[PDB]
């Protein structure tokens, strides 16, 4: 939290600090439900949007 | 001893050019057994009419190619559907012209049929090289939920998968376009302003008027769209800065059957050959049997050269296409069209009138914009992010 | 009113007994059914539109059940397009109208009874396992749809304990040349050979095949389609079953039963195919595929997918026999392979080493510290990674 607040200042952006659904990392978790594999986790959430 | 070849035209009216049309024919290339009928009839009401109608005129003189048109009334493609199955199945080719639909694309069903204009699926080509001197980088778009708007997005993403990072966004809508609006302002927050539509020509006009009260055609976008959105009621309704497309020689029929025609006289020399040439099942009466050497030369006859007509390169591909053909970028401003650029298989831009973009600025604006505030997603760790 | 429509010389002596023998075999309440045999002949597309627009214009026929006997699907898009023009919802029970066809044109009632060319690539991969033959080679020909063929290969490789290995050419062409087909048969890497490929080129490829030394029972052959080498395999779906009286049955009670999906929210017969040409009109059409979901009878799941064929059939593999036989080998009844002929003594039953010696078998013990056997985990249903398969003297054990 520390550093994330020096580089706000420094590169002149703003944010909004929100925690994590499900707490695990990522992981790639190949599953049969699915065609291959999809991401869970903090991983998938940045690829979401 | 004599060739056939059997063609239907849409007016008792084109009844009476299509002989001019195929006087000039037997005066062609050689003509060593070049002697043709005339083997025509109108269009047919309903399509079970024109189901029988093909065997006991077209194929009664037994001719050896089909030439299909656009009916007058602009029905949904009346006249080709009922051809490529009867003369289909009896393996007879068939020349197809003024019908531009990528339903008659994949050789699952339709084995033999063969077009020069290219389907409506073929314009994604000419979005993708008209951004490159733009410099555009990324774009979003939007498809009706249809075979046929489907279809250009696959072109889209086998095009941007190795040259590029793909496409912001792939969103879909209904053709049923009834108040569809819950869809823009999702589109409106990822700053790409470069949106493309695909859609057909009355859910069109509905998609620009939705975008009228939310502000989506102002200064700062860019509206690259195909071309049957610029024509019908899609004409009113529309932004000032729209970048449609065009054919050179849509709708018209007169010109393409004379230069149709003498493709296939070419062809017929290279059927002469050590294969049979036997004829082709007489009438439908009765026959069960199908003959052998209809595919024998569809390689043939997809492979032939014709320098004169159109661009003088009439070349088919494995599918039924031409090559390299003209589209002649169009553009719209203050309720009427202007011509901008030609693209002739490259991209070419004359300086013609200085190019007009929505919102009224005269200068080229740049799609991308940038958003400071930014989402941040943190986990529970002791010793680094306490909670 | 059912339109019991045939087509062969051979049937019209079984036409006029099968009416009354299927009126009775299927019955539902609030429905009449009365079968019309046909004793048309001729494959030209004129009794398919002449005589086939009088029985609706005439005899008012709700519900066309179809029969064929060439293998020749040609004839199949015809009626395609007279089902979605008229709206009358065609079934064919078995012959030329039997292969898939995708798309089908919009608004279009098409029912068919067959098997696609999904639900094979799944089958056939299971047998392979069975008999651990997970090393393979897959090729194919010139085909209208083996661009979705190839790339479905890969994604059932894609997972499983089993580390699957892929080999394979592009086409061939029969026209090429005796010399031309071998010389790019020689790229492979495997003892087992898939193949796509049409009727009318099937059996020059076969003949090319043995002047490349396959052709014995040392090497197998695997059917995707619907002087001839041994250990030939196919998948039929209860084609060779099911007789014809069985079959034809099934038909109508589908159409049966698809009255009365409707009839039970409202009791309307309509009448879209009283009339061919009279009407100048086929705008009115609603529900054309929204029924036929849940479909039940002979203890088999009758559903069929948006496109119009069925999704949960009952598969049984076809053997080829020395004595150019087609006999049943196994069973896939709701994801299910029991099979038979059982997979001890690998190398055994339908695969010979036809070289080699290189088969020696070895002998073995237990002793803690420097052999360890156990059972294999049933859930994995395959021996773990970092071990070998140990046959008794049988039950597979790591």
């Amino acid at each position: 939290i520390d550093l994330l607040i020096k580089l706000a200042r420094t590169m002149n952006f703003t944010y909004e600090v929100h925690l994590v659904a499900d707490g695990k990392f990522g992981t790639q978790e190949r599953v049969n439900n699915s065609n291959k594999k999809e991401w869970n986790g903090m991983m998938g959430e940045l690829l979401s949007g | 001893k004599i060739v056939n070849i059997g063609a239907v035209l849409s007016t008792r009216k084109h009844e009476q050019m299509f002989r001019e049309a195929v006087n000039q024919a037997n005066k062609r290339h050689g003509s060593w057994k070049i002697q043709l009928n005339a083997t025509s009839v109108t269009h047919k009401p309903n399509a079970i009419q024109m189901a029988l109608s093909v065997c006991e005129d077209l194929i009664s003189s037994q001719v050896y190619a089909i030439l299909v048109s656009h009916p007058p009334t602009p029905n949904d493609h009346f006249t080709p559907t009922p051809v490529s199955y009867t003369a289909g199945f009896y393996r007879i080719p068939v020349l197809g012209l003024t019908t531009r639909m990528s339903i008659y694309s994949d050789k699952s069903i339709h084995l033999s049929f063969l077009r020069t204009v290219p389907p409506y699926s073929h314009q994604s080509s000419v979005w993708f090289e008209m951004m490159r001197v733009y410099s555009w980088n990324h774009i979003i778009l939007l498809v009706s939920d249809d075979h046929e708007g489907r279809a250009a997005q696959k072109r889209l993403e086998t095009l941007l998968e190795e040259r590029e990072s793909k496409a912001e966004k792939v969103l879909q809508f209904d053709p049923g376009t009834k108040n569809v609006t819950a869809l823009l302002m999702e589109a409106k927050e990822l700053e790409a302003r470069v949106i493309i539509l695909s859609a057909s020509e009355d859910d069109a006009a509905t998609v620009y008027r939705a975008a009228a009260m939310l502000n989506m055609t102002g200064s700062g976008y860019v509206w690259l769209v195909g071309e049957r959105e610029i024509s019908g009621n899609a004409l009113r309704y529309a932004p000032d800065g729209i970048l449609g497309l065009q054919l050179i020689n849509g709708k018209n029929e007169s010109a393409h059957i004379s230069d149709a025609v003498g493709v296939v006289a070419q062809a017929v020399h290279e059927l002469l050959e050590k294969e049979n040439i036997t004829d082709p099942p007489r009438g439908c009466v009765g026959n069960t049997n199908i003959w052998k050497t209809g595919p024998l030369f569809k390689r043939v006859l997809m492979s032939s050269k014709y320098a004169d007509g159109v661009t003088g390169r009439v070349e088919f591909n494995e599918d039924g296409d031409r090559k390299f053909a003209n589209y002649s970028i169009m553009n719209l401003q203050n309720r009427k069209l202007v011509q901008v650029g030609i693209y002739n298989g490259t991209h070419v831009i004359p300086n013609d009138r200085k190019i007009i973009w929505p919102g009224g600025e005269t200068e080229k604006p740049r799609g991308y914009q940038m958003s400071t505030r930014l989402k941040i997603v943190t986990i529970h760790q002791e010793p680094f992010v306490y909670v | 009113n059912v339109a019991l429509v045939f087509s062969g010389p051979a049937y019209a002596a079984e036409a006029a007994r099968l009416g009354p023998a299927v009126a009775a075999a299927v019955r539902s309440p609030g429905l009449d059914v009365r079968p019309v045999a046909l004793v048309l002949n001729g494959s030209d597309p004129r009794s398919l539109v002449l005589q086939l627009c009088d029985l609706l214009s005439g005899l008012r026929v709700h519900g066309v059940v179809f029969e064929d006997d060439s293998r020749a699907p040609a004839v199949a898009p015809i009626l395609d397009f007279l089902s979605a023009q008229t709206s009358l919802p065609i079934v064919a029970v078995h012959g030329g109208a039997a292969l898939v066809l995708t798309p089908k044109e919009k608004g279009s009632t098409f029912l068919q009874l067959g098997s696609s060319t999904e639900q094979q690539l799944q089958v056939i991969f299971e047998v392979l396992e069975e008999y651990d033959w997970t090393s393979f080679v897959a090729v194919t020909t010139r085909a209208p749809g083996h661009r979705a063929f190839l790339s479905y290969i890969e994604v059932l490789t894609d997972g499983s304990l089993v580390g699957w290995e892929h080999r394979g050419a592009l086409t061939l062409d029969p026209g090429a040349g005796e010399a031309v087909l071998s010389a790019q048969l020689r790229s492979v890497s495997a003892q087992i050979r898939l193949l796509f490929c049409a009727r009318e080129e099937a059996e020059p490829v076969f003949r090319a095949a043995e002047e490349a030394g396959l052709t014995g029972s040392g090497y197998v052959w695997f059917m995707v389609g619907p002087p001839l080498p041994a250990g030939l395999f196919a998948v039929r779906s209860a084609g060779w079953r099911d007789d014809l009286a069985r079959r034809v049955a099934a038909g109508v009670a589908v159409v049966a039963r698809g009255a009365q999906a409707l009839l039970r929210d409202y009791g309307f017969l309509p009448e879209l195919g009283h009339d061919c040409r009279a009407q100048n009109r086929t705008h009115r059409g609603e529900s054309l595929h929204r029924y036929f979901m849940n479909i039940t009878w002979d203890n088999r799941d009758y559903s069929f997918n948006e496109d119009g064929f069925l999704v949960n059939p009952s598969l049984v593999v076809i053997s080829l026999t020395r004595d150019r036989t087609w006999e049943v080998v196994g069973s896939w009844e709701q994801q299910t392979l029991r099979l038979k002929y059982p997979l001890w003594s690998r190398y055994g039953r339908f695969l010979q080493p036809v070289d080699d010696t290189q088969h020696l078998t070895v002998a073995t013990l237990e002793e803690r510290p420097f052999v360890i056997v156990e059972p294999a985990d049933p859930i994995s249903g395959t021996c773990i990674r970092d071990s070998v398969p140990c046959r008794s003297q049988p039950e597979k054990r790591c």
